[PDB]
């Protein structure tokens, strides 16, 4: 069964480019992450740093989460990072959704031990 | 990276008292949980009482409510634990742990090495 830490890796990482690259990139990626496959994620975030990178955000400032939860971590550094947002021609299964890149600080939730993001919680 | 220095374990009989304190050396921010574990031999790792950076938001666990008491420098990633009315069922090593949620083990990302604590009958 799949772990925390690897849904968020297969979720949210995407380390092989430095920014997204084309305005198809989260077409491409949403269906190939399986983030498409019984409806459309409304939302989603692909982080384009090393894993190591990430995975350092949980030793970074401790923040709360928005549900309410304290282990929360925000990254010191602005990180590049891809939104992806459902366009609202899209129609599942023709999933549809808008490419924008950033550069923000990222929140994630962290959990296990190693003690790694399991989450995407928010970018800022 | 960081280290969570603990003191005041030690030996006492049932009825005693004992204070554990953690300090959380060399984060730049501030912990905003930070509480106490414990694992006693053969048994699964606790939540033994965790509380917020403010001073407030305390959480104990079931068997150590009324008897134990977590405090906290406010502002500061610093913990300490009064312990009172000592059973030998709270015989077991104690860990600091520094950055997580209630008490939830797996959500606190910082541990210390653990302080011993046994209660005699």
């Amino acid at each position: 069964k799949e772990t925390a830490a690897a849904k968020f890796e297969r979720q949210h990482m995407d380390s092989s480019t430095s920014a997204a690259s084309s305005s198809n990139y989260c077409n491409q990626m949403m269906k190939s992450r399986n983030l498409t496959k019984d409806r459309c994620k409304p939302v989603n975030t692909f982080v384009h740093e090393s894993l190591a990178d990430v995975q350092a955000v949980c030793s970074q400032k401790n923040v709360a989460c928005k549900n309410g939860q304290t282990n929360c971590y925000q990254s010191y550094s602005t990180m590049s990072i891809t939104d992806c947002r459902e366009t609202g021609s899209s129609k599942y299964p023709n999933c549809a959704y808008k490419t924008t890149q950033a550069n923000k600080h990222i929140i994630v939730a962290c959990e296990g031990n190693p003690y790694v993001p399991v989450h995407f919680d928010a970018s800022v | 990276q960081v280290q969570l220095v603990e003191s005041g374990g030690g030996l006492v009989q049932a009825g005693g008292s004992l204070r554990l304190s953690c300090a959380a050396s060399g984060y730049p921010w501030t912990y905003i949980y930070m509480g106490w574990f414990r694992q006693a031999p053969g048994k699964e790792r606790e939540g033994v009482a965790a509380m917020d950076s403010g001073g407030g938001g305390t959480l104990y666990a079931d068997s150590v409510k009324g008897r134990f008491t977590i405090s906290r420098d406010k502002g500061k990633n610093t913990v300490y634990l009064q312990m009172d009315s000592l059973k030998p069922e709270d015989t077991a090593t104690y860990y600091c742990a520094a950055g997580g949620d209630a008490l939830v083990a797996t959500r606190y990302g910082r541990w210390g090495q653990g302080t011993q604590v046994t209660v005699s009958s």
